[PDB]
């Protein structure tokens, strides 16, 4: 494992690269919450040093686009409010392997071949952005986005807007947005963007700015590369452009996580995780024969809110053989996972129920 | 056998921006820390080639570089990654 994540669980993680660590499917557990030392890692650029955690409460955050712009410290943010929320953190790339599986002939695609482990469910704690904005007089008239900026010190000798991690989402999110300083009951880790993190519930990982150093209410999206042309949904062979949809709201998804490989004939408890992105998951069906037959599954554990995943489970009674385990989720507004997700050039947002099927040898 | 040194030139000098500025590759004494350390990625030639052609994140779709060059850099990287 790489040093800045030396504390993580080497056995629980696939090391695609030093910037890129995926959780093994067997490691999610059945508690909803993803063990911090097993949560995935995805970094677009270089990583800050530990020294920025020396003084967590002195970390500064420039808040502009409000009737009273100010730089605030984490110390002051702690005074303004408190909020806690469970959300699913999941990269837009999660599932890219499954898009690569469908490429025919010359068709080629780059990116980390994530399967399902670039996703976790965590409990964030910190101050809500609405509180922080109302503290500062409200947002400037005609603000249309929340725009946050990563704190990484960019290496000299390249154009900042090519590498800065600066994302914009709609101001309709203000009510849900959180500047968290705490994850799963602990001071936020360096790996996961401590000492402070913009958290945009229901949205892809890219929008949750690690080490956020500025947060602006803007009339326009940021022109940073990472917003203008990256993280955009386009057809194969197209280039990304700001008229295309960006990776914002997460769509309804689920996968099977247990059993992952082998099982004795008889009763077998099949479980996994499901969520509706911006909406709560309403129901889930499981199939053991890879689509031909569906049964309604059961929710397991408590409901941590609309942006969290549920654990579900099915008790099946199985004869010896090779099964094909798949899950299909419906959210509260009636959106179902498709069998397979329409292709896109970059490979974002895979949410098909067939691709991530588990193969189970019942012996 | 010969087209390697071309890839290495492409990697350290000829590319705009230079790969070494973003990437770490032991063989090239490159220590770029923005994109993946390529020794850890240990990518095949096909992976390199597609990345540089199609673009990925801050790498844009290639436009100022010909194919003999791309394949050269794809050959060099894939070969030396983690030697
Ligand atoms: C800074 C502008 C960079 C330049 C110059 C080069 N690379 Fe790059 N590269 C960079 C980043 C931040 C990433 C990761 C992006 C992501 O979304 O994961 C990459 C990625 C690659 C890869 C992996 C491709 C894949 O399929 O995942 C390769 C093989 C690669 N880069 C090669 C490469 C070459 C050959 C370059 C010179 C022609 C080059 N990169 C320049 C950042 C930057
Ligand atoms: N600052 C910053 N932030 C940030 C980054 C970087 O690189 N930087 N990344 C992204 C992404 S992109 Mo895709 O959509 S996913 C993601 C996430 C992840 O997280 P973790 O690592 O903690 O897991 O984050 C986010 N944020």
């Amino acid at each position: 494992l790489p040093d800045y994540v030396a504390w993580k669980d080497a056995d629980a993680l696939i090391v695609h690269s030093d910037k890129t660590l995926e959780t093994k499917r067997s490691e999610f557990g059945t508690s909803i919450i993803t063990p911090e030392e097993k949560l995935y890692i995805r970094n677009n650029v270089n990583t800050p040093p530990e020294s920025i955690l020396a003084d967590r409460d002195g970390w500064k955050v420039e808040i502009s686009g409000v009737k009273e712009p100010r730089t605030l410290t984490v110390a002051e943010l702690k005074t303004l409010g408190l909020v806690t929320a469970a959300t699913v953190l999941q990269c837009s790339g999660n599932g890219r392997k499954y898009f690569k599986d469908q490429l025919t002939g010359d068709q080629k695609m780059s990116g980390t071949p994530w399967t399902v482990g670039a996703a976790g469910c965590v409990i964030w704690s910190g101050v809500p952005l609405k509180a922080v904005v109302d503290a500062l007089g409200g947002p400037a008239e005609g603000a249309r986005f929340i725009t946050g900026t990563g704190g990484e010190e960019l290496p000299a000798g390249l154009d900042p807007k090519l590498l800065v991690v600066e994302r914009s989402v709609p101001i309709s999110n203000l009510d849900n947005v959180i500047l968290a300083w705490e994850m799963n009951g602990r001071p936020l880790s360096l790996a996961h963007g401590g000492p402070l993190r913009m958290v945009v519930p229901g949205y892809s990982g890219v929008n949750n700015i690690k080490y956020v150093k500025a947060v602006a209410m803007t009339e326009v999206e940021t022109d940073a590369k990472i917003q203008k042309t990256s993280y955009r949904v386009h057809a194969l062979g197209e280039k990304g452009s700001p008229d295309q949809p960006s990776v914002w709201e997460q769509p309804v998804k689920s996968w099977i996580t247990t059993p992952h490989e082998a099982a004795k004939a008889g009763q077998v408890q099949i479980a996994g995780v499901a969520f509706g992105g911006m909406n709560a998951c309403k129901s889930v069906e499981v199939s053991v024969d890879g689509g031909q037959t569906w049964q309604e599954a059961e929710f397991i554990g408590p409901d941590l809110g609309r942006f969290a995943w549920r654990v579900f489970a099915l008790s099946a009674d199985l004869a010896r053989g090779t099964y094909t385990l798949v899950s299909r989720a419906t959210d509260t507004e009636g959106n179902v996972q498709p069998e397979e997700t329409e292709m896109n050039g970059a490979g974002y947002g895979h949410n098909g129920w067939r691709a991530p099927a588990v193969k189970l040898t019942v012996a | 056998e010969d087209k390697l040194a071309l890839g290495r030139e492409i990697f350290l000098e000829r590319s705009e921006p230079q790969c070494a500025l973003c990437h770490t590759l032991a063989d090239a004494e490159a220590v770029g820390e923005v994109g993946p350390n390529l020794d850890e990625l240990k990518p095949d030639a096909e992976r390199v080639n597609t990345a540089v052609t199609n673009g990925i994140g801050p790498m844009p779709a290639n436009e100022i570089l010909t194919d003999e060059e791309i394949e050269a850099v794809a050959l060099y990287v894939s070969t030396v990654a983690g030697k």
